[PDB]
RNA sequence: AACCGCGAUCUCGGUGAAAUUGUAGUAUCGGUGAAGAUGCCGAUUACCCGCAACGGGACGAAAAGACCCCGUGAACCUUU
RNA sequence: UGUAGGUAUAAGUAACGAUAAAGGGGGCGAGAACCCCCCUCGCCGAAAGACCAAGGAUUCCUGAUCAACGCUAAUCGGAUCAGGGUUAGUCGGGGCCUAAGGAUAAGCCGAAUGGCGAUCCGAUGGAAGAACCGGUUAAUAUUCCGGUACUGAUA
RNA sequence: ACCGUGAGGGAAAGGUGAAAAGAACCUCGAACAGAGGAGUGCAAUAGACCCUGAACCCGUCUGCCUACAAGCGGUAGGAGCGCCAGGUGUGACUGCGUGCCUUUUGCAUAAUGAACCUACGAGUUACUGUUUGUGGCAAGGUUAAUUGUU
RNA sequence: UAAGGGCAGACGGUGGAUGCCUAGGCUCUCGGAGGCGAAGAAGGACGUGAUAAGCUGCGAAAAGCUGCGGGAAUCGGCACAUACGAAUUGAUCCGCAGAUAUCCGAAUGGGGCAACCCGUCAGGCCCCUGACACAUGAAUUUUCAUGAGCGAACGCGGGGAACUGAAACAUCUCAUUACCCGUAGGAGAAGAAAACAAGUGAUUCCCUCAGUAGUGGCGAGCGAACGGGGAU
């Protein structure tokens, strides 16, 4: 239930080890040429696989 | 004399140096140094896309930080970076000062509640 | 000199705008309505026909020094609508 | 669950108040202490 | 405390960055010593836009102590005493040359 | 005993405590020993770092044992 | 098991406070699960609706702000700053009267300080003279405006 | 201030610069949120929490080591690699080694005690005795209260 | 291969140690003074500024009014301010003397939950206002002066513990202390022998006599006076 011995930093930074931040799906745009999340509309132009889908 | 030779030496070496500052966010280090270390040593126009895009709340933050690191960069070469030339030489994450709140616990107990903030700093430099 | 100020406000604009024989003046809050009365016919000549009045005390507030903070209080009056005549305006 | 303070304003002041102190010698002797040693508050009277 | 300077004097810079400049005396701050001497000692105030702005050049205060009266006979910078010369009138009068200054 | 529903639980985004804490790269068995050993001896076993789950040990945490004795210590109660 | 201040560890862990419940479309905005408008859904309904009193004391309305506060974010707020807002002859209270009790007079008691002791004070009780229908604010209304009245003094 | 019905208890908190000259204007950004410049200034790594700016604690970079290894983490040996001319960083591998305080006949003890750092924290003074080191006078030694001149 | 980790150096962050500084404390010396108040105190409430007042000052004459003396160019208090004014015909500022001085408070016209409510009588205005008076006790003869309350220490007086020490405890000690209460003055108290002594000559204070004479479960402890030298 309790700690009998703090922790080093050592211990802290072992444990820590597998903490990290996802990197995100990015695909470019071969036309519109910018990044935008793969399987998703690039919101840029709205177009999802060649047709336009969120028309502005 | 000798303060003012020395401010002369270091505002010529801060010349050719490429880098901005956020200070005082309020918001933990420990998390902002999650994507600090995500986008170490990366090209800047895809780590600008990876800040865009990240899952994480800190990085609106930083994407904007490096942003004006960019355009310090552009500044002090009176010119444009052209397209995959630049890059995250540099890049830390300090805590800051923390502000201390108490939050009321059961049988008449009160904890402590410590809410903190952080430092970043960029450097880019060209792919070298 | 009970009357400190007259009242400038929309909500005295309008009731003048409406009425145009009522006047709101801020007073002293120890003046009851007939020196109330008394005071604005020397002070304008004019007749009174009614009076109302109601009390305010004062709004606290908060002083900002270098420091931190003090709370500090505005001092206390007392409202008085005043009806005068048909025919005389002020 | 009702706990010990019970709000009264006229039981305020009988208990506590500037006269029910002056009336004693014992409560004469209390003012005396509260202006020696300089409070700001002398009784509940202050309280506003 | 009366002083040995007041408002419409010309003085001698004694000590400073302005070390021998004479000048005429415009205001005198009696609380904390200082005078303001015309075309003294000028900085660059930033101001912004208010009742355009812009980078203003004014005069900031010398230290009085600074300050010396001109003797009205070689313009040497002298020190003041007071005397009662002018029909038993307390009035200044330069200690290099003996003449009064009005 | 089986199955079912929601809340907690688990994963992700945001915020973010506490008890505890001499330092620790903190394995097992037998022996030894202030006489029941993670830390000594001799062997045995064991690539580095997490997550979920359970409570055998750390004579685990908490509260300077209330039981027992002691102090020319204290209080209260009774009485020829 | 020493004191103050600062910073760690456990740990990005426990928890975010009733299992009445939410979905979508528009608006504003740099930014929206949460703010504003609409449609649909759900909960209370001898209440979780509407009032009086105690207690609180500007929290009420409006414009700016999102630093801190709000157990998330916030363009929102019972948050910050400024401005505004409470109107009575008839409503409530007090002015009048006494209860318990309290302070006292004449007197009594008592090292002192003081303790008793029948007129006064003292509501939680008694007396109170006396309307209304319609409008009206961002915020007050039996109080303001228009109609119908009543009640007490005074010449 | 805060705490308590009340009597009462009772904090924390000083320092820009000689002079506000307290940063016009530009860039990124919704915004000074913040920064990079420009300018002021001896100095801005003196920029408003502002002199100096330590430790615990938290990061980045560079050098060396580290994924067959087992106990107070050091100590004595000792290759290799790496820096600035005999110094310095790291350290493959080997030997030895159960912290410290207190309390006890005896503690690695599974007896007590401490999260860590910075700061704070415990044989003092007065009088009277007595012994002694060193001195002044010496069959004598010494003044107390107080009084004069300054 | 270093996912991570270890050590060192450099540079940062945080935090606010250290060094340097300060009129904010502490302890005293010398000289004064030793009270304020019914002609209304101490301490408060509410107001008062060109702009809200948090302090300061002042009181409806309200950061202020008048006179005399000093003095000579700025001034209009402070919390990093602008405006607008005053001032050599002498402002502001300093010394002395005056004027005004709301409400509560001994509070004193009666009440009351302090800073409020309600009155009477004489006038003056005009249901409501501003200005008078209206308490009680003691000398006193209804005319008159005095008192009440507050407040540092020092003085005198009335009551008066316990823990503690005696290695327990009761006589004793702590101690005629703490504390409560009453009451003066610049000091108070004492003071001019029905005295000490075995000759001195009123009180008071200092140095000695002296830890002596005594006293005491003769335990723990307590503890003089005469005489001598001084201040006066
Ligand atoms: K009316
Ligand atoms: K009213
Ligand atoms: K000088
Ligand atoms: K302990
Ligand atoms: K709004
Ligand atoms: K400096
Ligand atoms: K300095
Ligand atoms: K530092
Ligand atoms: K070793
Ligand atoms: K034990
Ligand atoms: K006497
Ligand atoms: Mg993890
Ligand atoms: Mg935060
Ligand atoms: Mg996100
Ligand atoms: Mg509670
Ligand atoms: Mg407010
Ligand atoms: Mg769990
Ligand atoms: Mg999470
Ligand atoms: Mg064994
Ligand atoms: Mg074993
Ligand atoms: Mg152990
Ligand atoms: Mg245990
Ligand atoms: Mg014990
Ligand atoms: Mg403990
Ligand atoms: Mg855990
Ligand atoms: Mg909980
Ligand atoms: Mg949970
Ligand atoms: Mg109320
Ligand atoms: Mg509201
Ligand atoms: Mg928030
Ligand atoms: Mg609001
Ligand atoms: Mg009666
Ligand atoms: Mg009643
Ligand atoms: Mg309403
Ligand atoms: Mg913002
Ligand atoms: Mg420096
Ligand atoms: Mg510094
Ligand atoms: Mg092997
Ligand atoms: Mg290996
Ligand atoms: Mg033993
Ligand atoms: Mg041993
Ligand atoms: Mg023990
Ligand atoms: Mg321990
Ligand atoms: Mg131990
Ligand atoms: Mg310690
Ligand atoms: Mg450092
Ligand atoms: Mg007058
Ligand atoms: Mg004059
Ligand atoms: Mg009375
Ligand atoms: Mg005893
Ligand atoms: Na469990
Ligand atoms: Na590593
Ligand atoms: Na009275
Ligand atoms: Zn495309």
């Amino acid at each position: 239930a309790h700690p009998k011995r703090r922790q080093s930093k050592t211990r802290t930074a072992k444990r820590r080890t597998h903490d990290k931040a996802v990197m995100p799906t990015l695909a470019k745009c071969p036309n519109c040429g910018a990044w935008h999340i793969y399987h998703t509309v690039c919101g840029d132009c709205g177009y999802y696989r060649g047709k336009l889908a969120i028309e502005k | 004399a000798r303060k003012h030779n020395s401010a002369e030496a270091r505002k010529e070496a801060l010349k050719q140096m490429y880098f901005a500052k956020l200070r005082n966010v309020p918001t933990s280090p420990r998390k902002m140094r999650l994507v600090a270390d995500m986008i170490r040593g990366m090209e800047v126009n895809r780590a600008l896309g990876v800040l865009k895009f990240s899952n994480k709340e800190a990085s609106a933050r930083v994407e904007k930080l490096l942003r004006s690191a960019v355009a310090n960069w552009e500044e002090k070469n009176e010119r444009k970076a052209e397209e995959g030339e630049l890059f995250v030489s540099r890049i830390c994450v300090d805590g800051a000062s923390t502000l201390k709140r108490l939050r009321p616990a059961p049988q008449g107990r009160g904890y402590r509640i410590r809410k903190r903030s952080n430092h970043v700093t960029i450097y880019v430099d060209t792919l070298n | 000199g009970i009357i400190i100020k007259p009242i400038i406000s929309e909500k005295m604009t309008a009731v003048t705008e409406k009425m145009s024989e009522r006047y709101g003046f801020r007073v002293s809050p120890n003046a009851n309505k007939i020196e109330i009365k008394k005071a604005v016919e020397a002070m304008y000549n004019v007749k009174v026909e009614d009076v109302n009045t109601m009390r305010y005390d004062g709004k606290r507030k908060n002083r900002y020094t270098k420091s931190g903070l003090i709370r500090g209080k505005e001092a206390s009056f007392k409202k008085a609508i005043v009806t005068l005549k048909k025919g005389e305006t002020i | 669950m009702k706990r010990t303070y019970q709000p009264s304003n006229r039981k305020r002041l009988n208990k506590h108040g500037f006269r029910s102190r002056m009336a004693t010698a014992n409560g004469r002797r209390v003012l005396a202490a509260r202006r020696a040693k300089g409070r700001a508050k002398l009784t509940v009277s202050d309280e506003f | 405390s009366k002083l040995h300077i007041k408002k419409g004097d010309t003085v001698m810079v004694i000590s400073g960055e302005d070390k021998g400049h004479s000048g005429r005396v415009l205001e005198v701050l009696v609380k904390e010593q200082r005078a303001i001497v015309e075309g003294l000692n000028m900085i660059k105030k930033h101001a912004k836009p208010s009742a355009q702005g812009g980078i203003i050049s004014k005069e900031a205060p010398i230290h009085i102590s600074n300050l010396n009266v001109v003797d009205p006979k070689t313009g040497k910078a002298t020190r003041i005493g007071r005397r009662l010369n002018e029909n038993g009138k307390l009035v200044r009068y330069a200690k290099k040359s003996g003449e009064e200054i009005k």
